[PDB]
RNA sequence: AAAGGUGAAAAGAACCCCGGGAGGGGAGUGAAAGAGAACCUGAAACCGUGGACUUACAAGCAGUCAUGGCACCUUAUGCGUGUUAUGGCGUGCCUAUUGAAGCAUGAGCCGGCGACUUAGACCUGACGUGCGAGCUUAAGUUGAAAAACGGAGGCGGAGC
RNA sequence: GUAGGGGAGCGUUCAGUCCGCGGAGAAGCCAUACCGGAAGGAGUGGUGGAGCCGACUGAAGUGCGGAUGCCGGCAUGAGU
């Protein structure tokens, strides 16, 4: 999300910012906002007294972008490349 | 010694030309209109990278009091309790809530209306 | 501080340049050196004077799209240069402590590991060639290095042809561009090596 | 055989301050050099000039070019070098020569 | 398969029932028109058409036909109650620039394009 | 003025077919004819033929971002690649200007050509090296698949 | 961030040195979803049919969208 999400998922491999901890495992806890993993409806703080585990996957870099600026008559023309670092992070949690 | 041009322009002339894909007429065609297009391309890529971020977050937000006032509230007053009821942080994906999940969407309508009345 | 060959077993003389060698100035000779061997010939008709060309044309306004004087111009396929080479040197005067510090230096550098002082060729016979490879042979000289043999003796010289091999300098006309371009230097003739002033 | 660097010739670095590159004018585009007009152009306009505070200032003058004597201090002679002997030769041989003054 | 080189010498490059009149004297565009109902047609509605369309590209057109007919039967040993225009067009030859005089003085450049008819005959196959 | 190029060798294509011819297709030659005499490569503008996705209630600096539909898997299945529909946003470029989408200038398009240089024993500053209270040589002479010699002279060294 | 000043570099030709490559396929051309912070640079395939990358240093006729710019080819107006 912001980094360091939340909510009921199903066990997902998703792609996040980065997490410092290198390679596999790493382990990571996170607060939880909101979650239905059991029918049972309870979001904010009430969810803190839950925590999902989540397995770190892999290390990575985003596709190249071009950053392209541009202004009339002012001769002003600017080409720089980018990509964005980021953690793919598989879930397990309660 | 003699530095000619040969292959130096026509190699930076084909990379714009590539850039223009799907362009009209001349603007995939001759390189001064392709890259001309690309100028005006450039402000468009670099503003929509930012305004994309204004466009969502409305959409969301539209979904949102599309939920609200479907039990009998509203966007305005339904995010004041959840800010009210602090615990709701939400704020991102309360629509998707509100879009896949209305049994779920419905408990956060409730738990808005206490922590405001 | 190094041993001869063949004729004697001296050497042990030469102040050698401090500290391990600077290249900078290895370089700023090895230029020199090759800027003065440059013969500046820039075939160039720059002005739209030299070109082949007459001196008016259709009228500075009426012509209706143009503004032009003549067909001589840079602006003009067929014209002159703008500032194209003209004939020049780019020779000059190396200051000459830099010259003496330099091949002093360059020696210096084969002075740690592909350096060899040889008093007279007894080995060698008439010019033969096949002797001088018997010769290099029996002194490590295989053909696998460049050599550069500094001999004042005519028919050692002659001796002298052979590839990847051997390149050969007379009287002591030594020079830092030529010691640098070899792998191993055969600085033979003791004359301009040991004893100065 | 293997890929080899190799000292000599093709070792031969710069001097890490030695020589920098010339002026191109084109840094971006945004360079259509010079002012932007009348000080743009042929060679001339100048740098002097004859009314520029010269013309306003004044003197006729008088030059000569007399006798230009070449100097010798106490200070040479005195501390170090112990009497090499001055004379006419050996007052060049020290280092304090012009010939013609 | 082995490389370029062999395949050359392998494989000789073949032009079933394909037809060319270069350098014809006349427009493209001109030209087109009469090609553009011979196509698709079977080669004896082409022959029969051609004989009827009363526009001068019809010659030169009714021509590469029935050099792309002999081409498909003595050459490739195809069946002529099989044969149809598979594909023809029309593609510019090199121009024969000319220079008109025009009032008051100035000249003008008549521009006397030529043709390359190719006209590829092939057997129908509906099964 | 502009204009150069088969092939290693002319072995320069006998013979057959359509055509008055031109031109072509075969046969043969050759490593190649994917070199055939409008003969090396053969870009781009520009003209066509074929296929995919598309378009006949639409207001358009011709893109951009977002999403859906179709289609294709040779840096290529998590992704993309091509295309398309609808939605949002969106006043060509250069120049010249206080002020340019401007109904101000320039330009039909593409390819190639095309604008801060060179000289000087010139001045002044930065940086670097060599010697250092000293530092250099010029013309020339001698060698030169190469550099040595040459202190005439030049600068620091005292100012008013 | 315009004039302008300062810094770090990409690319082209030529040269010297090193390392190599090539008719079991060089340069050049063509396609491409890969790489790099940019200029840019690779891999693969196709075409070509005999030359040529990479690195270090040196030198320049060294980078184009404009100049009613020059040369050439080809469009529009128009099947008028
Ligand atoms: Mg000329
Ligand atoms: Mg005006
Ligand atoms: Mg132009």
């Amino acid at each position: 999300i912001q980094t360091g999400g939340k909510q009921y998922r199903v066990s997902e491999g998703d792609v996040i910012r980065v997490e410092s901890l290198q390679g596999e495992a790493g382990d990571k806890v996170e607060l939880k906002a909101l979650f239905v993993g059991g029918e049972q409806t309870v979001f904010g703080e009430d969810a803190g007294k839950y925590t999902v585990q989540a397995e770190v996957v892999e290390h990575g870099r985003g596709k190249k972008i071009y950053i392209r600026k541009y202004k009339s008559g002012v001769q002003y023309r600017r080409r720089t490349g980018h990509r964005q670092n980021f953690t793919a992070i598989k879930i397990l949690g309660i | 010694p003699r530095a000619k041009t040969g292959i130096v322009r026509r190699r930076r002339h084909k990379k714009v030309l590539k850039r223009a894909k799907g362009f009209w007429g001349s603007r995939s065609k001759q390189y001064r209109n392709a890259f001309q297009t690309l100028l005006n391309a450039a402000t468009y890529e670099y503003r929509d990278r930012r305004n994309k971020k204004r466009d969502f977050r409305r959409l969301w937000i539209q979904r949102i009091n599309a939920g609200a006032r479907l039990h009998g509230m509203n966007y305005s007053t339904f995010i004041n309790g959840l800010k009210r009821a602090n615990i709701d942080l939400n704020r991102k994906v309360l629509a998707d809530i509100a879009a896949r999940e209305p049994e779920a969407f419905k408990a956060l309508v409730d738990a808005s209306r206490n922590a405001r009345q | 501080a190094q041993i001869n060959v063949i004729g004697q077993n001296g050497g042990r003389t030469i102040e050698l340049p401090l500290p391990e060698v600077n290249s900078g100035v290895l370089h700023e000779v090895v230029t020199w050196q090759l800027a003065s061997r440059r013969r500046g010939t820039a075939s160039t008709r720059t002005r739209a004077q030299v070109s082949k060309t007459g001196r008016k044309m259709y009228g500075q306004k009426g012509t209706g799209n143009a503004r032009h004087g003549d067909r001589s111009v840079p602006t003009f396929v067929g014209g002159g240069v703008a500032f194209g080479p003209k004939p020049r040197s780019y020779d000059y005067t190396l200051p000459r402590q830099v010259r003496q510090l330099g091949l002093a230096m360059a020696i210096a550098s084969r002075q740690e590991g592909g350096k060899l002082v040889a008093v007279d060729g007894f080995d060698i016979a008439d010019a033969k060639t096949k002797n001088f490879i018997s010769w290099a042979k029996q002194n490590g000289l295989d053909g696998t290095e460049k050599v550069l043999l500094v001999t004042d003796d005519e028919n050692t010289r002659r001796a002298a042809r052979n590839v990847s091999w051997v390149s050969v300098l007379p009287v002591a006309g030594v020079n830092v561009y030529d010691i640098l371009r070899h792998d191993r230097l055969v600085i033979d003739a003791a004359a301009l090596e040991i004893v100065e002033e | 055989h293997d890929l080899k660097p190799t000292p000599g010739s093709r070792k031969d670095r710069k001097r890490v301050g030695r020589g920098p590159g010339g002026t191109d004018k084109t840094a971006g585009r945004g360079h259509k050099g010079q002012k932007s007009r009348s000080g743009a152009g042929k060679g001339a306009f100048f740098e002097g000039g004859r009314s520029r505070l010269i013309a306003r200032l004044p003197k006729r003058g008088f030059n000569n070019v007399g006798t230009t004597y070449e100097v010798v201090k106490l200070s040479q002679l005195q501390d170090l070098e112990d009497t090499t002997f001055d004379r006419d030769t050996l007052e060049a041989y020290r280092l304090v020569r012009r010939k013609n003054r | 398969f082995r490389n370029k080189k062999q395949r050359k010498q392998q494989v000789k490059l073949r032009k079933p029932g394909f037809a060319v009149a270069k350098y014809v004297r006349m427009s493209p565009r001109k030209v087109r028109l009469v090609v553009d109902v011979i196509r698709g047609k079977s080669v004896q509605d082409a022959e029969d058409l051609l004989r009827f369309i009363p526009r001068s590209a019809s010659e030169p057109v009714a021509k590469v036909l029935n050099s792309a007919k002999a081409n498909a039967l003595h050459n490739d040993e195809m069946l002529e109650d099989r044969l149809f225009v598979k594909e023809a067009y029309v593609d510019a030859g090199p121009t024969l620039k000319r220079l008109i005089p025009r009032a008051r003085g100035s000249a003008n450049i008549i521009k006397k394009r030529t043709s390359h008819i190719t006209i590829i005959v092939a057997e129908k196959g509906n099964k």
